[PDB]
Protein backbone atom coordinates (compact mmCIF):
# COMPACT_ATOMS: atom_id res chain seq x y z
CA UNK A 1 0.00 0.00 0.00
CA UNK A 2 0.86 3.68 0.49
CA UNK A 3 1.04 4.68 -3.17
CA UNK A 4 -0.38 7.44 -5.31
CA UNK A 5 -2.36 4.74 -7.05
CA UNK A 6 -4.13 3.51 -3.92
CA UNK A 7 -4.79 7.13 -3.04
CA UNK A 8 -6.38 7.62 -6.43
CA UNK A 9 -8.48 4.48 -6.04
CA UNK A 10 -9.69 5.60 -2.64
CA UNK A 11 -10.43 9.06 -4.00
CA UNK A 12 -12.58 7.67 -6.82
CA UNK A 13 -14.45 5.44 -4.38
CA UNK A 14 -14.95 8.42 -2.09
CA UNK A 15 -16.42 10.28 -5.06
CA UNK A 16 -18.96 7.51 -5.66
CA UNK A 17 -19.76 7.40 -1.96
CA UNK A 18 -20.29 11.15 -1.88
CA UNK A 19 -22.69 10.79 -4.81
CA UNK A 20 -24.82 8.20 -3.03
CA UNK A 21 -24.63 10.07 0.27
CA UNK A 22 -25.58 13.37 -1.36
CA UNK A 23 -28.70 12.00 -3.00
CA UNK A 24 -29.71 9.97 0.06
CA UNK A 25 -29.38 13.00 2.29
CA UNK A 26 -30.91 15.62 0.02
CA UNK A 27 -33.96 13.48 -0.84
CA UNK A 28 -34.61 11.96 2.66
CA UNK A 29 -34.40 15.32 4.52
CA UNK A 30 -35.93 18.63 3.33
CA UNK A 31 -38.27 21.48 4.44
CA UNK A 32 -41.84 20.45 3.28
CA UNK A 33 -43.04 23.19 0.81
CA UNK A 34 -45.10 26.36 0.07
CA UNK A 35 -47.35 26.79 -3.00
CA UNK A 36 -34.74 23.75 6.04
CA UNK A 37 -31.76 26.09 6.71
CA UNK A 38 -29.82 23.04 8.09
CA UNK A 39 -30.72 21.18 4.82
CA UNK A 40 -29.42 24.17 2.76
CA UNK A 41 -26.17 24.11 4.81
CA UNK A 42 -25.93 20.34 4.16
CA UNK A 43 -26.34 20.92 0.41
CA UNK A 44 -23.61 23.58 0.36
CA UNK A 45 -21.21 21.34 2.33
CA UNK A 46 -21.88 18.30 0.07
CA UNK A 47 -21.33 20.33 -3.12
CA UNK A 48 -18.05 21.70 -1.72
CA UNK A 49 -16.84 18.19 -0.75
CA UNK A 50 -17.66 16.74 -4.21
CA UNK A 51 -15.79 19.62 -5.90
CA UNK A 52 -12.74 19.15 -3.60
CA UNK A 53 -12.67 15.38 -4.30
CA UNK A 54 -12.81 16.05 -8.05
CA UNK A 55 -9.89 18.53 -7.80
CA UNK A 56 -7.84 16.04 -5.73
CA UNK A 57 -8.47 13.21 -8.24
CA UNK A 58 -7.36 15.54 -11.07
CA UNK A 59 -4.15 16.51 -9.18
CA UNK A 60 -3.28 12.82 -8.45
CA UNK A 61 -3.87 11.97 -12.14
CA UNK A 62 -1.46 14.79 -13.11
CA UNK A 63 1.01 13.36 -10.54
CA UNK A 64 1.30 9.75 -11.86
CA UNK A 65 3.75 8.90 -14.78
CA UNK A 66 3.30 9.80 -18.41
CA UNK A 67 2.75 7.73 -21.50
CA UNK A 68 6.45 8.12 -22.07
CA UNK A 69 8.46 5.56 -20.10
CA UNK A 70 7.03 2.64 -21.97
CA UNK A 71 7.88 -0.84 -20.75
CA UNK A 72 10.88 -1.19 -23.06
CA UNK A 73 12.46 1.92 -21.59
CA UNK A 74 12.06 0.30 -18.20
CA UNK A 75 13.49 -2.98 -19.47
CA UNK A 76 16.57 -1.53 -21.14
CA UNK A 77 17.31 0.58 -18.07
CA UNK A 78 16.96 -2.59 -16.03
CA UNK A 79 19.47 -4.33 -18.30
CA UNK A 80 21.99 -1.50 -17.98
CA UNK A 81 21.51 -1.52 -14.21
CA UNK A 82 22.23 -5.26 -14.07
CA UNK A 83 25.52 -4.73 -15.92
CA UNK A 84 26.60 -1.84 -13.73
CA UNK B 1 -29.36 4.02 5.81
CA UNK B 2 -32.78 4.83 7.35
CA UNK B 3 -31.73 8.04 9.19
CA UNK B 4 -28.82 10.52 8.90
CA UNK B 5 -28.36 12.95 11.86
CA UNK B 6 -26.22 16.12 12.41
CA UNK B 7 -23.50 14.24 14.34
CA UNK B 8 -23.46 11.24 11.98
CA UNK B 9 -23.49 13.48 8.90
CA UNK B 10 -20.56 15.45 10.32
CA UNK B 11 -18.78 12.15 11.00
CA UNK B 12 -19.26 11.32 7.30
CA UNK B 13 -17.82 14.73 6.47
CA UNK B 14 -14.61 14.43 8.51
CA UNK B 15 -14.02 10.82 7.43
CA UNK B 16 -14.44 11.62 3.73
CA UNK B 17 -12.21 14.70 3.96
CA UNK B 18 -9.49 12.86 5.88
CA UNK B 19 -9.54 10.12 3.26
CA UNK B 20 -9.38 12.58 0.36
CA UNK B 21 -7.33 15.55 1.62
CA UNK B 22 -1.53 30.98 -5.34
CA UNK B 23 -1.83 27.50 -6.81
CA UNK B 24 1.19 25.22 -6.13
CA UNK B 25 0.19 22.48 -8.53
CA UNK B 26 2.38 20.31 -10.69
CA UNK B 27 3.59 21.80 -13.93
CA UNK B 28 1.28 20.55 -16.65
CA UNK B 29 2.64 17.90 -19.02
CA UNK B 30 1.40 17.85 -22.62
CA UNK B 31 0.68 14.84 -24.77
CA UNK B 32 3.73 12.85 -25.81
CA UNK B 33 4.01 11.78 -29.46
CA UNK B 34 7.62 10.47 -29.01
CA UNK B 35 7.36 7.28 -27.01
CA UNK B 36 10.28 4.96 -27.07
CA UNK B 37 9.14 1.52 -28.06
CA UNK B 38 5.85 2.20 -29.98
CA UNK B 39 5.74 5.84 -30.97
CA UNK B 40 9.11 7.16 -32.03
CA UNK B 41 10.71 3.66 -32.14
CA UNK B 42 14.26 4.54 -31.13
CA UNK B 43 16.67 1.64 -31.82
CA UNK B 44 18.10 0.95 -28.32
CA UNK B 45 20.52 3.89 -27.94
CA UNK B 46 22.18 5.46 -24.90
CA UNK B 47 21.10 9.10 -24.47
CA UNK B 48 17.71 7.90 -23.22
CA UNK B 49 19.21 5.61 -20.59
CA UNK B 50 21.60 8.32 -19.44
CA UNK B 51 18.67 10.72 -19.17
CA UNK B 52 16.63 8.17 -17.23
CA UNK B 53 19.51 7.64 -14.81
CA UNK B 54 21.13 11.01 -14.22
CA UNK B 55 19.14 13.95 -15.54
CA UNK B 56 15.71 15.33 -14.68
CA UNK B 57 12.94 13.88 -16.82
CA UNK B 58 9.55 15.11 -15.64
CA UNK B 59 7.40 12.33 -17.01
CA UNK B 60 9.66 9.42 -16.23
CA UNK B 61 11.98 10.04 -13.29
CA UNK B 62 9.82 12.33 -11.19
CA UNK B 63 7.07 14.89 -10.83
CA UNK B 64 8.06 18.51 -11.23
CA UNK B 65 6.29 21.42 -9.59
CA UNK B 66 5.63 25.12 -9.44
CA UNK B 67 7.96 26.88 -6.98
CA UNK B 68 10.58 24.68 -8.65
CA UNK B 69 10.96 21.77 -6.23
CA UNK B 70 11.68 18.43 -7.91
CA UNK B 71 10.28 15.18 -6.50
CA UNK B 72 11.31 11.77 -7.74
CA UNK B 73 9.21 8.66 -7.35
CA UNK B 74 10.25 7.66 -3.86
CA UNK B 75 9.28 10.96 -2.26
CA UNK B 76 5.97 12.31 -0.99
CA UNK B 77 4.63 15.52 -2.48
CA UNK B 78 2.88 18.15 -0.36
CA UNK B 79 0.62 20.48 -2.34
CA UNK B 80 -2.41 22.73 -1.88
CA UNK B 81 -4.77 22.66 -4.86
CA UNK B 82 -7.39 24.73 -3.06
CA UNK B 83 -7.21 28.15 -1.49
CA UNK B 84 -7.53 26.65 1.99
CA UNK B 85 -5.24 25.51 4.78
CA UNK B 86 -5.92 21.88 3.89
CA UNK B 87 -2.97 20.36 2.05
CA UNK B 88 -3.07 17.49 -0.39
CA UNK B 89 -0.38 14.93 0.40
CA UNK B 90 0.46 12.68 -2.51
CA UNK B 91 2.12 9.59 -1.09
CA UNK B 92 5.25 8.12 -2.72
CA UNK B 93 4.75 6.21 -5.94
CA UNK B 94 7.25 3.48 -5.23
CA UNK B 95 7.68 3.12 -1.43
CA UNK B 96 11.02 1.31 -1.38
CA UNK B 97 11.02 -1.15 1.55
CA UNK C 1 -70.09 -2.01 -3.30
CA UNK C 2 -72.85 0.10 -1.78
CA UNK C 3 -75.49 -1.87 -3.68
CA UNK C 4 -74.44 -5.07 -1.91
CA UNK C 5 -74.45 -3.30 1.46
CA UNK C 6 -77.88 -1.81 0.68
CA UNK C 7 -79.31 -5.21 -0.20
CA UNK C 8 -77.74 -6.85 2.86
CA UNK C 9 -79.00 -4.07 5.13
CA UNK C 10 -82.53 -4.40 3.73
CA UNK C 11 -82.34 -8.18 4.17
CA UNK C 12 -81.14 -7.99 7.78
CA UNK C 13 -83.77 -5.35 8.54
CA UNK C 14 -86.61 -7.41 7.05
CA UNK C 15 -85.40 -10.55 8.82
CA UNK C 16 -85.11 -8.85 12.21
CA UNK C 17 -88.56 -7.36 11.63
CA UNK C 18 -89.82 -10.85 10.83
CA UNK C 19 -88.39 -12.13 14.11
CA UNK C 20 -89.98 -9.18 15.90
CA UNK C 21 -93.36 -9.82 14.27
CA UNK C 22 -93.04 -13.49 15.21
CA UNK C 23 -92.41 -12.65 18.86
CA UNK C 24 -94.92 -9.76 18.75
CA UNK C 25 -97.95 -11.81 19.75
CA UNK C 26 -95.66 -13.87 21.98
CA UNK C 27 -94.21 -11.00 24.00
CA UNK C 28 -96.10 -9.25 26.78
CA UNK C 29 -97.76 -6.42 24.88
CA UNK C 30 -96.99 -3.55 27.30
CA UNK C 31 -93.25 -4.24 27.28
CA UNK C 32 -93.55 -5.35 23.65
CA UNK C 33 -94.30 -1.72 22.78
CA UNK C 34 -90.95 -0.87 24.37
CA UNK C 35 -89.25 -3.60 22.35
CA UNK C 36 -90.96 -2.27 19.21
CA UNK C 37 -89.67 1.26 19.78
CA UNK C 38 -86.20 -0.17 20.49
CA UNK C 39 -86.34 -1.99 17.16
CA UNK C 40 -87.58 1.22 15.53
CA UNK C 41 -84.49 2.95 16.93
CA UNK C 42 -82.36 0.17 15.41
CA UNK C 43 -83.95 0.66 11.99
CA UNK C 44 -83.69 4.44 12.22
CA UNK C 45 -79.97 4.20 12.95
CA UNK C 46 -79.41 1.76 10.07
CA UNK C 47 -81.30 4.02 7.69
CA UNK C 48 -79.63 7.26 8.82
CA UNK C 49 -76.19 5.75 8.35
CA UNK C 50 -77.26 4.62 4.90
CA UNK C 51 -78.45 8.20 4.37
CA UNK C 52 -74.96 9.43 5.26
CA UNK C 53 -73.58 6.98 2.70
CA UNK C 54 -75.83 8.14 -0.12
CA UNK C 55 -75.00 11.70 0.86
CA UNK C 56 -71.27 10.97 0.42
CA UNK C 57 -71.98 9.28 -2.93
CA UNK C 58 -71.62 12.71 -4.57
CA UNK C 59 -68.16 13.07 -3.00
CA UNK C 60 -66.94 9.63 -4.06
CA UNK C 61 -65.17 10.60 -7.31
CA UNK C 62 -63.03 13.31 -5.74
CA UNK C 63 -61.73 10.75 -3.23
CA UNK C 64 -60.99 8.46 -6.18
CA UNK C 65 -58.88 11.22 -7.74
CA UNK C 66 -57.21 11.80 -4.36
CA UNK C 67 -56.26 8.12 -4.17
CA UNK C 68 -54.76 8.42 -7.67
CA UNK C 69 -52.73 11.48 -6.61
CA UNK C 70 -51.47 9.80 -3.44
CA UNK C 71 -50.41 6.65 -5.30
CA UNK C 72 -48.54 8.71 -7.89
CA UNK C 73 -46.61 10.75 -5.33
CA UNK C 74 -45.75 7.65 -3.31
CA UNK C 75 -44.37 6.13 -6.52
CA UNK C 76 -42.13 9.12 -7.15
CA UNK C 77 -40.85 9.00 -3.56
CA UNK C 78 -39.94 5.34 -4.07
CA UNK C 79 -38.13 6.41 -7.25
CA UNK C 80 -35.96 8.85 -5.28
CA UNK C 81 -35.08 6.28 -2.64
CA UNK C 82 -34.38 3.63 -5.30
CA UNK C 83 -31.94 5.94 -7.10
CA UNK C 84 -30.06 6.62 -3.88
CA UNK C 85 -30.11 2.90 -3.06
CA UNK C 86 -28.67 1.83 -6.40
CA UNK C 87 -25.95 4.45 -6.13
CA UNK C 88 -25.04 3.08 -2.70
CA UNK C 89 -24.97 -0.45 -4.12
CA UNK C 90 -22.64 0.83 -6.81
CA UNK C 91 -20.33 2.63 -4.43
CA UNK C 92 -19.98 -0.02 -1.76
CA UNK C 93 -20.29 -3.37 -3.52
CA UNK C 94 -19.17 -3.31 -7.15
CA UNK C 95 -16.31 -0.82 -6.96
CA UNK C 96 -14.71 -2.34 -3.86
CA UNK C 97 -14.21 -5.58 -5.78
CA UNK D 1 -14.50 17.31 -26.98
CA UNK D 2 -17.75 15.59 -26.11
CA UNK D 3 -17.71 13.86 -22.77
CA UNK D 4 -18.09 10.11 -22.65
CA UNK D 5 -21.68 8.85 -22.66
CA UNK D 6 -23.61 12.07 -22.94
CA UNK D 7 -27.23 11.63 -23.94
CA UNK D 8 -30.47 13.52 -24.33
CA UNK D 9 -32.29 14.71 -21.24
CA UNK D 10 -36.07 14.18 -21.22
CA UNK D 11 -38.78 16.58 -22.38
CA UNK D 12 -38.39 19.93 -20.60
CA UNK D 13 -41.46 19.76 -18.31
CA UNK D 14 -43.43 16.54 -18.52
CA UNK D 15 -45.61 15.31 -15.67
CA UNK D 16 -43.71 15.72 -12.40
CA UNK D 17 -44.37 16.06 -8.74
CA UNK D 18 -43.31 19.70 -8.88
CA UNK D 19 -46.52 20.85 -10.53
CA UNK D 20 -49.65 21.72 -8.59
CA UNK D 21 -51.28 18.34 -9.08
CA UNK D 22 -54.67 19.34 -7.70
CA UNK D 23 -55.20 22.42 -9.87
CA UNK D 24 -54.09 20.42 -12.87
CA UNK D 25 -56.49 17.67 -11.83
CA UNK D 26 -59.42 20.13 -11.59
CA UNK D 27 -59.96 19.55 -7.86
CA UNK D 28 -59.24 23.09 -6.67
CA UNK D 29 -62.76 24.36 -5.96
CA UNK D 30 -63.64 21.34 -3.82
CA UNK D 31 -60.59 22.01 -1.66
CA UNK D 32 -61.38 25.73 -1.45
CA UNK D 33 -64.82 24.69 -0.27
CA UNK D 34 -63.45 22.24 2.24
CA UNK D 35 -60.48 24.05 3.77
CA UNK D 36 -71.22 16.44 11.65
CA UNK D 37 -73.41 14.93 8.96
CA UNK D 38 -74.81 13.23 11.99
CA UNK D 39 -75.69 16.82 12.91
CA UNK D 40 -76.49 17.79 9.30
CA UNK D 41 -78.88 14.82 9.16
CA UNK D 42 -80.22 15.60 12.64
CA UNK D 43 -81.34 18.74 10.88
CA UNK D 44 -83.94 16.27 9.56
CA UNK D 45 -84.29 13.78 12.44
CA UNK D 46 -84.15 13.58 16.22
CA UNK D 47 -80.65 12.44 17.23
CA UNK D 48 -77.55 10.75 15.86
CA UNK D 49 -75.35 -0.79 21.08
CA UNK D 50 -77.59 -1.87 18.23
CA UNK D 51 -76.33 1.15 16.29
CA UNK D 52 -72.95 -0.37 17.07
CA UNK D 53 -74.46 -3.48 15.48
CA UNK D 54 -75.40 -1.28 12.51
CA UNK D 55 -71.78 -0.20 12.15
CA UNK D 56 -70.70 -3.82 12.65
CA UNK D 57 -72.97 -4.96 9.81
CA UNK D 58 -71.40 -2.13 7.82
CA UNK D 59 -67.97 -3.51 8.75
CA UNK D 60 -69.20 -6.99 7.79
CA UNK D 61 -70.31 -5.97 4.29
CA UNK D 62 -94.13 -10.80 1.66
CA UNK D 63 -94.87 -7.33 2.98
CA UNK D 64 -98.61 -8.02 3.10
CA UNK D 65 -97.70 -11.29 4.82
CA UNK D 66 -95.80 -9.35 7.50
CA UNK D 67 -98.71 -6.94 7.96
CA UNK D 68 -101.10 -9.91 8.25
CA UNK D 69 -98.84 -11.80 10.68
CA UNK D 70 -98.13 -8.65 12.75
CA UNK D 71 -101.05 -9.35 15.12
CA UNK D 72 -100.60 -7.62 18.48
CA UNK D 73 -103.04 -5.80 20.73
CA UNK D 74 -103.03 -2.16 21.79
CA UNK D 75 -102.92 -2.01 25.59
CA UNK E 1 -80.25 10.08 -6.02
CA UNK E 2 -83.78 8.72 -5.63
CA UNK E 3 -82.63 6.11 -3.09
CA UNK E 4 -81.80 8.96 -0.70
CA UNK E 5 -85.30 10.46 -0.75
CA UNK E 6 -86.93 7.02 -0.64
CA UNK E 7 -84.95 5.88 2.40
CA UNK E 8 -85.51 9.30 3.98
CA UNK E 9 -89.28 8.92 3.67
CA UNK E 10 -88.86 5.40 5.05
CA UNK E 11 -86.92 6.73 8.05
CA UNK E 12 -89.50 9.45 8.69
CA UNK E 13 -92.27 6.86 8.54
CA UNK E 14 -90.27 4.75 11.00
CA UNK E 15 -90.00 7.73 13.34
CA UNK E 16 -93.74 8.46 13.10
CA UNK E 17 -94.41 4.77 13.71
CA UNK E 18 -92.21 4.81 16.81
CA UNK E 19 -94.06 7.90 18.02
CA UNK E 20 -97.49 6.38 17.40
CA UNK E 21 -96.71 2.97 18.91
CA UNK E 22 -95.10 4.86 21.78
CA UNK E 23 -98.60 6.22 22.31
CA UNK E 24 -101.52 4.12 23.56
CA UNK E 25 -103.53 4.41 20.34
CA UNK E 26 -106.94 2.78 20.61
CA UNK E 27 -107.43 3.03 16.84
CA UNK E 28 -105.59 1.14 14.12
CA UNK E 29 -101.83 1.43 14.52
CA UNK E 30 -101.15 -1.64 12.39
CA UNK E 31 -101.05 0.84 9.49
CA UNK E 32 -97.66 1.87 10.87
CA UNK E 33 -96.31 -1.68 10.58
CA UNK E 34 -97.89 -2.02 7.14
CA UNK E 35 -96.20 1.22 6.06
CA UNK E 36 -92.93 -0.17 7.46
CA UNK E 37 -93.34 -3.33 5.38
CA UNK E 38 -94.24 -1.24 2.32
CA UNK E 39 -91.14 0.85 2.98
CA UNK E 40 -89.12 -2.37 3.02
CA UNK E 41 -90.71 -3.25 -0.33
CA UNK E 42 -89.85 0.19 -1.70
CA UNK E 43 -86.34 -0.34 -0.33
CA UNK E 44 -86.20 -3.55 -2.34
CA UNK E 45 -87.21 -1.45 -5.35
CA UNK E 46 -84.46 0.95 -4.30
CA UNK E 47 -82.09 -2.04 -4.15
CA UNK E 48 -82.98 -2.72 -7.76
CA UNK E 49 -82.26 0.99 -8.26
CA UNK E 50 -78.93 0.49 -6.45
CA UNK E 51 -78.13 -2.30 -8.87
CA UNK E 52 -78.84 0.43 -11.42
CA UNK E 53 -76.65 2.93 -9.55
CA UNK E 54 -73.62 0.70 -8.68
CA UNK E 55 -71.92 2.84 -6.02
CA UNK E 56 -68.47 1.82 -4.73
CA UNK E 57 -67.54 3.24 -1.30
CA UNK E 58 -64.41 2.69 0.85
CA UNK E 59 -64.69 1.26 4.36
CA UNK E 60 -63.29 4.31 6.17
CA UNK E 61 -66.48 6.12 5.23
CA UNK E 62 -68.37 3.43 7.20
CA UNK E 63 -65.95 3.77 10.09
CA UNK E 64 -66.13 7.57 10.28
CA UNK E 65 -69.92 7.24 10.13
CA UNK E 66 -69.51 4.89 13.10
CA UNK E 67 -67.65 7.72 14.79
CA UNK E 68 -70.65 9.91 13.95
CA UNK E 69 -68.90 12.71 12.08
CA UNK E 70 -69.40 13.94 8.65
CA UNK E 71 -67.86 11.88 5.86
CA UNK E 72 -67.09 15.36 4.56
CA UNK E 73 -64.33 15.25 7.17
CA UNK E 74 -62.98 12.18 5.38
CA UNK E 75 -63.06 14.14 2.12
CA UNK E 76 -61.16 16.95 3.83
CA UNK E 77 -58.59 14.51 5.15
CA UNK E 78 -58.06 12.85 1.76
CA UNK E 79 -57.59 16.29 0.19
CA UNK E 80 -55.18 17.25 2.97
CA UNK E 81 -53.11 14.09 2.52
CA UNK E 82 -52.99 14.74 -1.22
CA UNK E 83 -51.62 18.22 -0.58
CA UNK E 84 -49.22 16.86 2.05
CA UNK E 85 -47.70 14.39 -0.39
CA UNK E 86 -47.56 17.06 -3.09
CA UNK E 87 -45.84 19.48 -0.72
CA UNK E 88 -43.25 16.88 0.32
CA UNK E 89 -42.47 15.84 -3.25
CA UNK E 90 -42.18 19.44 -4.50
CA UNK E 91 -39.86 20.17 -1.60
CA UNK E 92 -37.56 17.26 -2.38
CA UNK E 93 -37.41 18.30 -6.03
CA UNK E 94 -36.71 21.89 -4.97
CA UNK E 95 -33.77 20.83 -2.79
CA UNK E 96 -32.43 18.84 -5.73
CA UNK E 97 -32.73 21.99 -7.84
CA UNK E 98 -30.77 24.05 -5.31
CA UNK E 99 -28.16 21.32 -4.99
CA UNK E 100 -27.65 21.08 -8.75
CA UNK E 101 -27.25 24.86 -8.92
CA UNK E 102 -24.71 24.86 -6.09
CA UNK E 103 -22.78 21.99 -7.64
CA UNK E 104 -22.48 23.67 -11.02
CA UNK E 105 -21.43 26.89 -9.30
CA UNK E 106 -18.64 25.19 -7.37
CA UNK E 107 -17.49 23.06 -10.29
CA UNK E 108 -17.45 26.14 -12.49
CA UNK E 109 -15.22 27.69 -9.86
CA UNK E 110 -12.83 24.75 -9.75
CA UNK E 111 -13.08 23.49 -13.37
CA UNK E 112 -13.58 26.51 -15.63
CA UNK E 113 -13.27 25.07 -19.13
CA UNK E 114 -15.20 21.87 -18.52
CA UNK E 115 -18.24 23.56 -17.00
CA UNK E 116 -18.00 26.13 -19.78
CA UNK E 117 -18.33 23.35 -22.36
CA UNK E 118 -21.12 21.80 -20.29
CA UNK E 119 -23.07 25.06 -20.18
CA UNK E 120 -22.55 25.21 -23.93
CA UNK E 121 -23.89 21.71 -24.53
CA UNK E 122 -26.49 21.86 -21.71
Amino acid sequence: MADRLTQLQDAVNSLADQFCNAIGVLQQCGPPASFANPTEEYAQLFAALIARTAKDIDVLIDSLPSEESTAALQAASLYKLEEE
Amino acid sequence: LSRNEIIQSYLSRQSSLLSSSARQLHVLVPQSPPTDLPGLTREVTQDDLDRIQASQWPGVNGCQDTQGNWYDWTQCISLDPHGDDGRLNILPYVCLD
Amino acid sequence: RLSTLIEFLLHRAYSELMVLTDLLPRKSDVERKIEIVQFASRTRQLFVRLLALVKWANNAGKVEKCAMISSFLDQQAILFVDTADRLASLARDALVH
Amino acid sequence: GPFYLMRELPGSTELTGSTNLITHYNLEQAYNKFCDLPGMIDLPGSHDLRSLIEKPPILSSGTMLAGFRLHTGPL
Amino acid sequence: HLEEHLEKFVENIRQLGIIVSDFQPSSQAGLNQKLNFIVTGLQDIDKCRQQLHDITVPLEVFEYIDQGRNPQLYTKECLERALAKNEQVKGKIDTMKKFKSLLIQELSKVFPEDMAKYRSIR
